């Protein structure tokens, strides 16, 4: 869950 | 553009932007994921054309996001390239990429490529 | 990487980049073309991970140029994507895109790609 | 996917694009661009994973149309690559490549990118 | 090119592509992988201009190979978009997309871009 | 005018 | 380990 | 002649 993506 | 690009910006996925542009050229803000959250927040810096062509040619601009900040490293950086258009219904229409760092046997798969359309909505 | 970036690179071309990596993940100085030049000087600014894997792993970063300065004005951005790997023989390697402004009618064409790679030599 | 692919597709500026998925993996059909004409007819050939995961995942595929016919050349060919998602509202997501002949003091900026969405409407 | 294009041509990382040139644009053959192996072994299918430019341009091509064969299944496809120079020191000049198949989650980062250059040695 | 793109 | 890179 | 390219 990279930081660009949704959520997170 | 200039005034017309200061503001806040938001994506199809849920993200949100926030920038000044200067009267130089420059780009300055943050830029915060979906959840929205004191710690899904990032850095942001690029630069923009600050004397645009008269006709309706749209404004050129670029800016970059390290992913790092006080409560997660993720060992990448992303930079947008794109234009701004104003008007009634105004956009900035951007292509991405997306880079890891890796060891050299992994080198060649380091990069992603994307899109994304931002608007004041 | 923070120190080991700092300084002057030069890519095949005949192009050179000179850039100051600061403490928290800034990079900041000017992009000049071929020939070499006083009016083919252009401001830079990006961002790059100040803490990058202990592990072998190269360090990620990226950076903008609009292409405007007091002598000229090619109304476009480029940004480059990319990771340093340091050691004996240090490089950056990059992909980039410009986008051109463009009246809407032309803006499937408004962006290209490409590649280059920066050494110290 | 398969018999999913099969049919004639629509993109947003217009162009049309009918194609044949063959039993084995292969694509082969016709690429034609806006206004619809017999000279605006252009050859494609690809390939696409014939047997795809059984989750909601999507079908990954690719094509080439060169830019040559009987009636003009355009010294030019672009690779569309994507994937398939099936259902109601069936469609294929890509992003492409545009390639020039060009002379090497031009190579540098000989390539183009963007992206298309084709629906069955 | 045609029967310049013709033959073998081998990458910088040991992978090694055969491939036919026929008369009326198409190009058709095998890819292999770096060990070189009969499993290692992939369709390709493309094409090309036919009639070039008489000056110094370059020759434009693509094409495409799906990550299926008898013994393996990667469920992928890569599209590469470039041109062939002749002469002395012949090279293929590419830039790439990679597409896997994905679940509408994951489809923001379904594609990787990367280069190759391609020698007859 | 490019047959990739609109018209021609 | 994708077939398109070193090795397999 | 872009200010990217070589020359100018």
């Amino acid at each position: 869950c990279h930081p660009q993506g949704p959520p997170c | 553009a200039e005034a017309g690009i200061t503001g806040t910006w938001y994506n199809q996925l849920g993200s949100t932007f926030i920038v000044t542009a200067g009267a130089d050229g420059a780009l300055t803000g943050t830029y915060e994921s979906a959840v929205g959250n004191a710690e899904s927040r990032y850095v942001l810096t690029g630069r923009y054309d600050s004397a645009p062509a008269t006709d309706g040619s749209g404004t050129a601009l670029g800016w970059t996001v390290a992913w790092k900040n006080n409560y997660r490293n993720a060992h990448s950086a992303t930079t947008w390239s794109g234009q701004y258009v104003g008007g009634a219904e105004a956009r900035i229409n951007t292509q991405w990429l997306l880079t890891s760092g890796t060891t050299e046997a992994n080198a060649w798969k380091s990069t992603l490529v994307g899109h994304d359309t931002f608007t004041k909505v």
